[PDB]
């Protein structure tokens, strides 16, 4: 394998290691946002270990050698220890998962930053809007997957079930979304993400069916549309393909993805959302939120950002395709340090240029602004990468099957018992015909209302 | 006395009495230290240079050695480098020996000390002794452990390796044996030995996975055991374990194998079951007596002939020569095994057998010998004459063997060396630590067994995994799983065909037989890629037992039950259920679903599983890297092919013989209007014969119509043609042979056979084309359908034998045709006046259940008749029953005529004793000519009558021969007579009455037979006897 | 007793009256069971994690654990994934104690056991307790050495080599040693204590050479002691 396939999987290792793994801490195994942000979102920190989940992947399923082997066993070790760290930066807060458990109130969720030197928080409640499903869904789907893949406290088993319950009812409960902005109007103003809800479906899956399918008919309902302040999210792409798969919807797949490619897919990359931005010419950059009507200032000028790219790049992998145009567009990476690609996290319209990129879409020759390398951004293109070169396949990624959403599901065949009260009421039935047995005579099983089984599962999950 | 002048004794005894017979070219150390013979034994070789090596792992406790430590190790080499060369010159022989392991294929165990070319032929000498290939092995592993470097280039590497493919089926290659003559008895001829199979075990647990280049090695110099190979080697060994052989109840040969060298045994009660028959029957004053009845060298042996005689071997009772050696070995023995108290028990024993040359050196005498003149006197006595010694060094003859065992005898009880020095490789495991060694012992321990197999349930389609899902079971499809390859076993036999080949010593690889269960259920890393292998349960077979769904929850439940008692490896056994589309077809469904549903629950069969997705199973899980198949001559990587996803009558009407009169293109007239698949497999069956192979059919070749209807009628469960069809097309299983070696591993002997008809005997491991001559032509002549179904019960026989061993147990000749006639008959009984249903009709599965039915303990209920005729077919003896014969042959001086046989006191009493295994065939063929199945079990409870009667009264002895017949007639004569007079039953010469008496009750068998018994024994003289001397006298 | 029911028996007490107690975030055991006491000593989490390896290692003896030897063996690696943690956070420490190995200099021996961060300080604690550190690599080498794998990365092998470099010198720095004050006197004074230079000729003896990493390990993943420190 080191002739011509141990070379690249080092230089994929260098890639990894000068873009994601020389800012792991090795106190807590969190991967600081950048060099001026140097807290560590959840779903950042989930997103960039992925190149090093699929690296280690693609090590072992070469290693022979002891070097091999220590490489492997380097690169499990890290995404191990990283996902550890967010579970004490999680465990931390076993008082905000408690809470939103019964209360689901922004001001009793997980926090998104968490201080990557001591898994402390960084930022008060109200600081941030830390109510983001899809951080924590994200997390535990790739806890969930990781785990199938082989890498390995009872206590903490009891607080995944609680993080289970957390995002449990994610159908019903608004969040800060993707972006930590809320809606659009950039307000504060928690609002339902289809973003969430998929992530949090995939997870359930991953790791009660009630709410899952209740977060699916809030897919169905929602897509091609993300919520309600928003006509189409570039992060869709996260729920009808990598990571989730939560719609098993061919179709609306598709449609979902069309309308991605129609409305946000630009020269620079896809926008986030219409009148995103963040990162516009336009907008106040000390101001935190906008008002209502500079949000049409923002409309054909919003940053594309590259690193939806490499989510249609991923799809194209899982699901196999000549999007061989999603890469070879990707020639806009920042150094070809030395030769290191160093996704950007956006690009945006160059003032002076606004007039023109307003009338005239998509067509101004913008710049790269915001974290360079995008980590987040950065770990998947190097996991596309690898995907794509034939050094990692889908099942490797993905040992719990949640890419074979989309295929047809068979109609199910659903058995009925009826079953007779009283014995009377048996013979009833059978002179009608139907031949059925009493509840006394389904003995050793014990009928029980479904009042009984909502009371047993108030007792899964507790640590006191 | 400081280290340097204790162990500069030593050295000087190993530099006088061992080192200087050191061949300076070859290494081999010469058989006899004064004279011309050329000979170098190869074990006592070995033996020789762990001797020096014994003192050189004693010099490394002291740095200035003087040069002590390197000369005395590479003295060692010197004598293992010299073995190989004498083995790799001999490697056209290597190669023909693990083809064909035979007496005159092997690797020669005598060589010319000077030249290492090869001394005496293969009729002059049985060169068959795998103790020493085995020897050199485990020696080789705990040398090069030691720090000794021995192997040198890769293709030494492929040669020892090729050593061991020759080593790994030492279970059906039956040898000569550490003492060069095979049994007691030198007729010449070769027989199992557990010390020839317990050194291979212990040099297949050794060099399974040992660099063979030591520290300074890598994965290409690694030797590689077969897991179930060596699981043969372990059965064999504990299914012959208090015992050495057929013909030995106790060897000292023994004592090598449980103890030092190879420390093999890994239960503590047959160690000492084996140790204590070893030190009670075998030790002496003077030494270990190799083996009762030993003629080496004794006083009354002809030096002359070199095959002793039918009842000589009586003549060398108690004039056995007494090997001091056996005192060494027990003193190591000791020294391992924390008995500080065995070492002095047998060093004060040797103290004075020890003969000392001039120089003050001890001489251990190879054997100590009555003197012709006191022979008498000893046998009188036992025990009492003086016995002088063989060599007394000062002779200028030195033991050059037990020169060397006293150097690692007294080092390990001086404490001059550790037994972990001398046993690098853990062979000797206390009792404490016998906990994770691989191959041997797994973390629950030496008792405790409940393994935890770990099952990934792979589903040939995506289609079937979707509809398995839908009915509860998770599976994954071979793709799911894209790093991991799922191959066939046959896959990992084509790359193991490349392991050890070395076109320098013209040497081939590994033979090309089938990887079995304990190693398809470890993860490969073969060229890079991962590599879990299905069992060879579900691998497709022309066969009709595939068909039987039953059958193959049956296969995955005994192959996991195997997978449970003998897999000892570090994993957890990796067991892969596929599940092909064909398995859930029709009704078959619902029987996979309950066993795939167990598989979920976590137990199937007693054996807890943990169904799992492979590649979490396969995790961090020790993987065994296949690093011979590199690129080789080919620049390109060998070809392997993966499993990959499979993307989308009542009765024959027509009889045999009335339709086989007939030579009529008439049968092909009924083969257009027969729409039966066993009239049409009986008629164009007729014509696979008559007409011939191609034979014109309406449909085609005939060939292809039977393979037609035999293939159809599988699938429409239509079993009669099935087998009608798999007759007449000849149709033999892959796993005939490999079960009838399970069979002849546990000590039963198989006949093929129909009851009535010609048998054969199977009693040696055979190939699968010799077993189909025996089922086809020499055996079943008359109807083939019942090759078939012996065919069918050697394989539902050979699992039984393997996980459920004692429903086979009081039967030492399973006849299959006469188990096949039990069961016939128990469908009789069954059905009552119904009439009974045709075992031939019956499902593979049915019939697997009338097997076990017919096993199951005889229980109060049946009648006697019944539980006589199921009990004398399976050939049931009740226990102890040989050895109850042989006290009725002891006490009978003209012996026992049976059905026109007869068991004489001589030459049996003199060639044989009480537990031998010989005996207990010779009672067998002795009632072989009994053809009735009841009438053999009214023998079989005569001969135990008659043991009773003449166990209970030592004073009775029988005076003419006794026909067990005679007694048998006159006891249902007086039956016939006594029953006449309650109601006079008016049949004539009919048992059936008699068979049905209860053998214990008011007026049963036993009381007839009792009386027939003693009515012969009182008409002749009464010994007057002193146990309970007479009282009215 | 099956063996199941005879180490049922212990898992009983090991989960009622330790692990209960290990906390979630950090890995660490509290010192006081029942209080609102924050203090996790570092030897006492020490003992506390070789305690459920031990039962992990027993329970390594029955194949149907039922999920206690990934447990029982997982709670180590936590409890030792949090004292490396707690270190890790005080590597400013470890820097300035291999320099100028002192008692205001050293990692502290007693952390929050929620947190991970300082409770006492140099003045209220005396945190020299050098048989912590050298437990920490004794326990490691000894646990690393069962299948536990605790080390994860290279930055944590550099750590436990800085962690190393620091208890080579340990016969020229005086401690607190294991019971925290100092001589039979508290006069707050440090003494050189066979227990604790006793504990580092220990770590070093078994951590020299040794692949932090076990069997998916390399060179570059092994510790190096001083042969000249250890005699020292
Ligand atoms: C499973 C089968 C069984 C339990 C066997 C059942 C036993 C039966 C049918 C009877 C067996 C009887 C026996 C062995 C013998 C009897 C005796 C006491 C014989 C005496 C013969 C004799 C003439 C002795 C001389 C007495 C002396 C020495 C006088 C001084
Ligand atoms: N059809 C089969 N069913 C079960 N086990 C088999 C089969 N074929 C081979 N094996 C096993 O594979 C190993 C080696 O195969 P083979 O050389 O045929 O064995 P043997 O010589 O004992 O018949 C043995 O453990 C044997 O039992």
């Amino acid at each position: 394998s080191r002739s011509n396939s141990g070379v690249r999987l080092d230089g994929y290792a260098r890639l990894v290691q000068q873009t994601i793994l020389c800012h792991q801490n090795p106190v807590t195994g969190l991967l600081p946002a950048s060099y001026d942000q140097k807290d560590a979102w959840v779903r950042d920190n989930v997103y960039s270990i992925l190149a090093v989940w699929g690296l280690g992947l693609a090590y072992r399923k070469n290693a022979d050698r002891d070097e091999d082997k220590a490489k492997a066993y380097e690169l499990e070790q890290s995404v191990v220890k990283l996902m550890r760290g967010l579970l004490h930066c999680m465990i931390r807060q076993v008082d905000k998962v408690e809470s939103f458990k019964y209360s689901q109130s922004t001001k009793d969720s997980l926090h998104a930053k968490y201080n990557t030197k001591t898994c402390a928080t960084v930022v008060g409640d109200d600081q941030w809007g830390h109510l983001q499903l899809d951080a924590t869904s994200v997390y535990l789907l790739f806890l969930a997957q990781m785990t199938a893949s082989g890498l390995h406290s009872l206590d903490e088993v009891n607080f995944i079930q609680n993080l289970v319950f957390y995002i449990e009812a994610a159908y019903k409960t608004a969040d800060f979304g993707i972006w930590e902005r809320g809606d659009k109007t950039n307000q504060g103003i928690s609002e339902l993400n289809a973003s969430s809800v998929g992530m949090a479906k995939a997870a359930l899956e991953a790791l009660l069916a009630d709410e899952v399918q209740h977060c699916q008919s809030i897919l169905n309902s929602l897509l091609p549309r993300a919520s309600t302040s928003k006509e189409v999210d570039a992060s869709l792409l996260s729920v009808v393909s990598f990571p989730a798969f939560a719609v098993e919807d061919s179709q609306l797949v598709e449609l979902t993805k069309q309308e991605i490619i129609t409305k946000l897919q630009g020269r620079y990359g896809c926008c986030r959302f219409l009148r995103d931005g963040y990162k516009t010419p336009k907008e106040d950059p000390n101001r935190l939120y906008y008002e209502p009507a500079e949000l049409k200032l923002f409309e054909n000028i919003e940053c594309e950002w590259p690193l939806f790219w490499t989510y249609f790049i991923l799809d194209g992998v899982f699901s196999g395709n000549a999007e061989q145009v999603q890469e070879y567009k990707e020639a806009l990476e920042a150094v070809l340090k030395n030769g290191v690609p160093l996704l950007p996290e956006l690009y945006s319209v160059p003032p002076d240029r606004v007039d023109e990129e307003y009338q005239n879409p998509h067509t101004v020759d913008r710049v790269p602004m915001g974290k360079l390398p995008h980590m987040w951004g950065q770990s998947l293109y190097i996991l596309g990468s690898l995907m794509a070169e034939g050094f990692l396949a889908p099942g490797e990624i993905d040992p719990l099957n949640r890419r074979f959403s989309t295929v047809p599901k068979p109609d199910v065949v659903v058995q009925v018992s009826i079953l007779a009260e009283t014995e009377e009421i048996k013979t009833i039935l059978k002179d009608k015909g139907i031949y059925v047995e009493t509840i006394a005579e389904v003995y050793p099983i014990r009928v029980q209302p479904a009042r009984i089984l909502s009371h047993i599962y108030s007792s899964l999950g507790c640590n006191n | 006395e400081t280290l340097w002048d204790k162990l500069d004794h030593y050295y000087r005894i190993v530099k006088s009495t061992l080192l200087l017979y050191q061949s300076p070219t070859t290494g081999l150390f010469p058989t006899k230290t004064c004279g011309g013979d050329q000979k170098a034994k190869i074990q006592d070789s070995l033996y020789c240079a762990a001797g020096a090596w014994a003192l050189a792992l004693a010099y490394r406790r002291i740095d200035d050695d003087k040069g002590r430590t390197h000369e005395l190790e590479h003295s060692a080499i010197k004598c293992m480098r010299g073995i190989l060369y004498c083995y790799m010159r001999q490697a056209d022989k290597v190669q023909q020996f693990k083809q064909d392991p035979r007496p005159t294929t092997c690797l020669h165990s005598v060589f010319n000390v000077h030249t290492g070319d090869e001394l005496l032929s293969y009729e002059e000498y049985g060169h068959l002794q795998i103790n020493a290939v085995s020897l050199y092995l485990l020696y080789l592993v705990e040398m090069i452990s030691s720090g000794l470097q021995i192997i040198y280039n890769t293709d030494e590497v492929s040669f020892i390796q090729n050593l061991v493919f020759c080593v790994e089926r030492v279970y059906r290659v039956p040898d000569f044996g550490v003492w060069e003559r095979g049994s007691k008895y030198n007729n010449g001829s070769t027989e199992l030995h557990s010390s020839s199979v317990g050194l291979a075990k212990a040099a297949l647990e050794a060099i399974n996975g040992f660099n063979l280049f030591g520290n300074q090695g890598c994965s290409w110099s690694v030797i590689f055991v077969d897991l179930d190979a060596h699981n043969r080697n372990r059965q064999t060994l504990c299914s012959l374990l208090p015992r050495e052989s057929r013909s030995h109840n106790t060897d000292a040969a023994l004592l090598p194998c449980i103890s030092y060298p190879a420390f093999a045994l890994d239960d503590e009660v047959l160690f000492s079951q084996t140790l204590d028959k070893v030190v009670r029957k075998l030790k002496g004053k003077y030494g270990f007596k190799r083996f009762l009845r030993d003629g080496y060298r004794t006083s009354l042996e002809d030096p002359n002939r070199c095959y002793y005689k039918p009842a000589e071997i009586k003549l060398f009772d108690g004039i056995e020569c007494e090997f001091p050696i056996f005192f060494l070995y027990m003193m190591i023995d000791g020294v391992f095994r924390g008995n500080p108290k065995q070492v002095q028990e047998y060093q004060d024993l040797l103290t004075p057998v020890l003969h000392h040359t001039t120089e003050g050196y001890p001489v251990v005498p190879k054997y100590y010998y009555v003197p012709a003149d006191f022979v008498e006197y000893e046998k009188n006595n036992p025990g009492s004459q003086k016995r002088f010694p063989s060599n007394c060094g000062r002779d200028g003859k030195l033991f050059l063997w037990g020169q060397a065992l006293y150097i690692i005898a007294k080092l390990l009880a001086d404490e001059l060396i550790s037994p972990k020095d001398i046993d690098p490789v853990q062979r000797y495991v206390p009792l404490k630590d016998q906990r994770n060694v691989s191959m041997r012992f797994s973390n629950q321990g030496p008792l405790e067994n409940d393994l935890v197999v770990h099952v990934a349930l792979i589903a040939e389609s995506q289609r079937l995994q979707v509809f398995l899902n839908t009915y509860g079971i998770q599976t994954q499809t071979p793709q799911q799983v894209e790093p991991i390859q799922i191959w066939p076993q046959q896959e990992l036999v084509k790359a193991y065909l490349q392991l050890g080949i070395n076109e320098k010593l013209g040497l081939s690889g590994r033979p090309d037989r089938p990887i079995g269960c304990l190693g398809t259920s470890k993860i490969y890393r073969i060229l890079g890629k991962t590599v879990v292998c299905y069992p060879i349960i579900f691998d497709l077979s022309d066969f009709y037992m595939s068909q039987d769904v039953f059958l193959l929850i049956d296969d995955i439940k005994n192959a996991l039950q195997f997978i449970k008692q003998y897999w000892k490896m570090h994993g957890r056994p990796l067991f892969l259920v596929l599940i092909r589309e064909d398995n859930i077809r029709g009704s078959r469904f619902n029987p996979i679903l309950d066993m795939l549903a167990a598989l979920k629950k976590g137990i199937i069969g007693g054996v807890k599983v943990h169904v799992d997705r492979l590649q979490t199973l396969i995790s961090g899980a020790v993987v065994e890297q296949l690093d011979f198949l590199r690129i080789s001559d080919t620049e390109e990587l060998p070809e392997f092919k993966s499993f990959e996803e499979l993307e989308p009558g009542q009765q024959p009407d027509v009889n045999i013989s009335e339709w086989k009169d007939k030579p009529t293109h008439e049968i092909l007239q009924k083969l257009n209007d027969c729409s039966c698949l066993a009239s049409q497999a009986i008629l164009l069956g007729i014509l696979l014969k008559r007409e011939g192979p191609n034979f014109i059919t309406k449909e085609g070749t005939v060939s292809d119509h039977i393979e037609r209807v035999y293939r159809r009628a599988g699938s429409q469960k239509l079993w009669l043609a099935v087998r009608y069809g798999a007759a007449f097309t000849q149709k033999f299983s892959s796993s005939i042979a490999p079960h009838i070696t399970t069979f002849l591993v546990h000590g039963k002997q198989v006949t093929l056979g129909a009851f009535g008809h010609e048998e054969e005997v199977i009693s040696n491991p055979l190939s699968p084309r010799v077993i189909q001559n025996i089922i086809y032509y020499k055996c079943n002549t008359h109807d083939e359908r019942e090759a078939v179904i012996q065919q069918e019960l050697v394989i539902h026989i050979g699992w039984i034998i393997s996980n459920n061993p004692e429903l086979f147990s009081g039967m030492l000749k399973i006849r299959i045709g006469w188990i096949i006639h039990a069961m016939e008959y128990e469908l009789q009984i069954r059905g009552g006046d119904k009439p009974a249903l045709d075992l031939y009709q019956l499902s593979p599965s049915e019939v697997k259940q009338l097997l076990l039915d017919i096993l199951q303990p005889q229980q109060n209920g049946r009648c006697w008749l019944n539980r006589r005729q199921i009990d004398g077919s399976l050939n049931r003896t009740p226990t102890g029953f040989y050895d109850r014969v042989w006290q009725i042959l002891e006490r009978t001086p003209n012996g026992i005529i049976v059905a026109g046989k007869h068991l004489p006191q001589q030459p049996t009493l003199s060639d044989m004793t009480m537990y031998e295994m010989n005996f207990s065939l010779l009672v067998e063929d002795t009632l072989g000519n009994i053809d009735q199945p009841q009438y053999r079990q009214i023998v079989v409870e005569l001969l135990m009558v008659v043991s009773i009667v003449l166990e209970r009264n030592p004073e009775l002895e029988f005076q003419d021969k006794v026909d067990l017949d005679r007694l048998v007639k006159e006891a249902f004569n007086e039956f016939q007579k006594d029953q006449s007079r309650l109601k006079e039953i008016e049949k004539q010469d009919d048992m059936t009455s008699f068979y049905n008496t209860p053998p214990l009750g008011k007026r049963g068998t036993c009381s007839y037979l009792t009386k027939a018994v003693m009515n012969l024994l009182l008409e002749g003289e009464v010994k007057p006897n002193n146990d309970d001397p007479c009282l009215i006298s």
